[PDB]
């Protein structure tokens, strides 16, 4: 027997000690070393509910993230409202790791195995861990990277997938990589992502077709961003240390579900010095790039949607419109600690 | 409960463009809630537009309005912006800002709203309006027609405020000529007609119109 | 997608008399539904959120219950200020609302009828008003006549709120005309239909 309760987890790790590279360096202090060999139980006849809207795990590891970010990156100047902070912008090594959340003594983490569980609701196949899988903290909208793949179907989750206001994590079944580069020596700041059309039109079809399955049977239709802050209406992250945003309206190309649509989608893509801090309120300015091919090769494991709003026409429309997402980063991590909540003992 | 503060009423030719601005905080002092912007046309259910979110500028426009809605706030955060263009007739409605309140979870559920801001898309122009009296013919009643002006409002006092115990002033309407009416009529006994003064006061704001009528018998 | 049907478009009640309105959903909502509060002038005022959670000061009187599919808001003992319109709400879609004011004994329109001024013919047009002053219920029927001519589609009405105090309304209508067609006719006259009327009113003048 068991109840649900919050408590203050801890973060395992297998961050290198004597590594410089950032996430490293924080998660040698601030969490432990991975357990050798991690117990999973599995509980008969439980069956279990879930929120992973409500889940406190979530504010844990954005107080986390927000606390590695802050004292990892360097800009040369930050301006938060009427401060304006200068200082030392020197270059970092900067790639994420795993983290994994773990419960002290006398609490548990319970689990949804259910392949198609959506975040939500009754849990038939649960099981206890003391750790959630790794994680990493990867800081990113729109698109989710490296990020775990559903089991078995692309999975939609939403807190309300009838509300306008609510963001809709869609879960990939199969993963499709994203190539960003600055090539080496064109401006500095110019990079581009390139990404296999043929693969991506076809799990952005099979999307389009789960969509379809929650809102009687409207056609869907994808839309650039209607607005924002380019972190949100651009595809916005990091590569080793530098922010990139990346333009990517052919991403969502309807018209591919003929000609032209397969073969390789390369985005435009820019390296910002002057971004808006995810963590929260300013501005925050960095060095140039570094010398040299800057690339990441990630793996496009989930995409962040808007849906358009109004419902005033009784009858109104025929189709629903969505909108490349995210931007609350709460949300990525929601994207990966789902399946688990804290229970006490 | 705080009541948010909007921009002044305003006034547009078809085609043009308007921008309502509502400030929803103190620059100075869990995610924001976003601020929504509806309006109401007159005697009409209220309509939802869109909401933005102050944080980071992300937004959501109601399907119908084909783009012609754009939502921003400033630097600060503080306030939020709504510019509507290609404005038509139909435009023509009080709009509002709403917001959830801060330790709330439902981001619908709109706990402050601004004073709202009226708006009126129209081809006709500014025009003060004339004053007819409206002579009364046990207790009698006198008035004024306030007559073809625009844009609204006009407010109307009798004897310069001095008395409103029996004071109907009736809600303006709109004529096919594209102008406003109002009239305000005034109980009063018969033996009175013949021994105090009844002015009734117009101020039509917009055109820089004041008037001074005095209804006799 | 979702449809809210609101319900009774309009009813009346006394004093301290039990008020519910309600709301129903053409799809399951959970407890997604707000009430609302607008009073004539103003911005709408949140009642209940989710359903079933009052708000801070929202007077005890004010319920609202439901789920699911159902919902509905209540008033205990119905006040003078908790005249106004109600509207429930589903994120962006409004219920069709519901007027709800005072029920008072009928009482009959005083009325009044005004020529046109002198100054106003001048000007080549010429109204003439028909003012119906503190009845109940709000509904009427005010038809103009022209040397017992019925008019229609000249003449525009406004209804003021209803007076917190005595809980009545009062009506002016103006029957518009031009200088010259005024000109030709006497007889002008306001036919008036009500409960609070044992025959329908007429209150006329003769041009000059
Ligand atoms: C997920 O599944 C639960 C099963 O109870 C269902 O109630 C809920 O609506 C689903 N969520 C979404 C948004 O698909
Ligand atoms: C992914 O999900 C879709 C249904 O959403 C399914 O048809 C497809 O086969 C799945 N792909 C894989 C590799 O599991
Ligand atoms: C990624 O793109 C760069 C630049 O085009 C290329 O050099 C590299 O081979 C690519 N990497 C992968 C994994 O395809
Ligand atoms: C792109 O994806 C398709 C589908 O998996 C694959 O056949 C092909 O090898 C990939 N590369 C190119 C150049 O299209
Ligand atoms: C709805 O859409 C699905 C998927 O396209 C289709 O198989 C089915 O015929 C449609 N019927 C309903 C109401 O689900
Ligand atoms: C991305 O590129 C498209 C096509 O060049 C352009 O129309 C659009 O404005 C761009 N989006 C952003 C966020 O700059
Ligand atoms: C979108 O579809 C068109 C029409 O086939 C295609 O030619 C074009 O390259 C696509 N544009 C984008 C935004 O990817
Ligand atoms: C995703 O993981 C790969 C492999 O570890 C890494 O090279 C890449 O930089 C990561 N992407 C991001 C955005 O962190
Ligand atoms: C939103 O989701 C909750 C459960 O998470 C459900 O009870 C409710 O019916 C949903 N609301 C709407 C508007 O469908």
């Amino acid at each position: 027997v068991w109840k649900d309760a919050d408590t203050t987890l801890f973060c395992a790790s297998d961050a290198k000690a004597h590594e410089t590279e950032v996430h490293n360096v924080w998660a040698t202090h601030a969490c432990v070393p991975t357990d050798p060999n991690p117990q999973e139980i599995h509980l008969e006849n439980v069956t279990e509910n879930f929120n992973m809207w409500k889940n406190n795990m979530v504010e844990q590891m954005q107080e986390d993230v927000i606390s590695l970010w802050d004292q990892s990156l360097q800009p040369c100047v930050k301006l938060t409202g009427g401060s304006v902070i200068k200082q030392a912008c020197p270059k970092i090594s900067f790639d994420p790791i795993p983290i994994h959340y773990c419960t002290p003594a006398g609490y548990v983490i319970l689990k949804c195995n259910d392949k198609n569980f959506n975040g939500t609701g009754p849990c038939k196949n649960v099981s206890s861990v003391q750790c959630t899988h790794g994680i990493k903290p990867v800081v990113s909208t729109q698109l989710l990277l490296n990020g775990s793949l559903a089991e078995e179907e692309i999975i939609i989750r939403s807190e309300n997938i009838s509300d306008n206001a609510k963001t809709i994590i869609v879960h990939l079944n199969k993963s499709v990589e994203i190539n960003c580069t600055r090539p080496s020596n064109g401006d500095i700041r110019k990079a581009y992502c390139e990404i296999n059309g043929t693969k991506w039109n076809k799990v952005l079809k099979q999307v389009t077709e789960k969509l379809k399955e929650h809102f009687n049977n409207k056609t869907i239709i994808f839309q650039p961003p209607s607005g924002g802050d380019l972190e949100i209406t651009m595809h916005h992250f990091n590569c080793r240390g530098e922010f990139f945003y990346c333009n990517t309206t052919q991403l969502f190309n309807n018209t591919c579900i003929m000609k032209g649509c397969n073969g390789t989608i390369t985005l435009p893509c820019k390296i910002k010095q002057i971004i808006n801090m995810w963590q929260g309120t300013g501005q925050a300015m960095y060095a140039p790039p570094i010398d040299g091919k800057i690339n990441c090769v990630s793996n496009i494991t989930g995409i962040l949607l808007t849906r358009d709003g109004g419902n005033t026409g009784n009858n109104s429309r025929t189709n629903e419109t969505f909108r490349p997402g995210g931007g609350n980063i709460k949300d990525n991590w929601r994207s990966e600690l789902y399946k688990y909540k804290v229970v006490q003992i | 409960q705080v009541q948010l503060v909007q921009s002044g009423a305003a006034v547009r030719k078809p085609g043009a463009s308007v921008t309502v601005s509502c400030k929803f905080a103190e620059d100075d002092d869990a995610p924001e809630h976003f601020i929504h912007f509806l309006r109401q046309a007159p005697g009409q259910q209220l309509e939802w537009l869109a909401w933005m979110n102050p944080t980071n500028g992300a937004v959501n426009y109601a399907w119908y309005l084909n783009g012609r809605v754009t939502a921003t706030r400033d630097r600060s955060m503080t306030t939020a912006f709504l510019e509507v263009k290609s404005l038509r007739s139909d435009d023509t409605a009080v709009y509002y800002c709403a917001r959830a309140q801060k330790r709330g979870r439902s981001e619908w559920a709109y706990a402050h709203w601004g004073q709202g801001t009226p708006v009126v898309v129209s081809s006709a122009s500014t025009k003060g309006p004339s004053v007819f009296p409206l002579a009364p013919s046990g207790t009698a009643a006198l008035g004024c027609l306030v007559k073809d002006y625009f844009p609204e409002p006009v407010t109307v006092s009798w004897n310069s405020g001095a008395l409103t115990s029996g004071v109907h002033t009736f809600p303006a309407v709109l004529q096919s000529s594209g102008l406003y009416s109002l009239s305000s009529v005034v109980t009063v006994p018969s033996s009175s007609l013949g021994t105090q003064t009844y002015i009734c006061n117009v101020n039509h704001k917009p055109s820089n119109t004041k008037v001074d009528k005095k209804v006799e018998p | 997608d979702i449809q809210m049907t609101q319900s009774p478009s309009s009813l009346s009640a006394s004093l301290g008399d039990r008020v519910t309105i309600t709301c129903q959903a053409s799809r399951g909502i959970g407890k997604d539904l707000n009430w609302y509060q607008q009073k004539a002038g103003k911005a709408p005022k949140l009642l209940v959120s989710d359903a079933s959670t009052l708000e801070g000061g929202v007077p005890s009187r004010f319920s609202g219950s439901g789920f699911h599919q159902d919902f509905s808001l209540t008033i205990s003992s119905l006040q003078a200020e908790d005249v106004a319109t109600y509207f429930c709400q589903q994120y962006e879609t409004f219920g069709q609302g519901t007027k709800v004011d005072i029920k008072r004994t009928v009482a009959a329109p005083s009325v009044f009828i005004f020529p046109p001024s002198d100054e106003q013919l001048k000007s080549g047009t010429a109204s003439v008003v028909c003012l119906l002053n503190n009845f109940y219920p709000r509904e009427a029927k005010v038809q103009w006549k022209v040397d017992n001519a019925l008019q229609s589609g000249n003449s525009q009405e406004s209804v003021t709120e209803q007076d917190s105090k005595d809980s009545t309304y009062s009506l002016s209508s103006t029957l518009t005309l031009s200088k010259a067609d005024y000109e030709k006719h006497k007889v002008y006259a306001c036919e008036v239909t009500h409960q609070g009327l044992s025959s329908p009113v007429t209150k006329s003048f003769n041009r000059g």
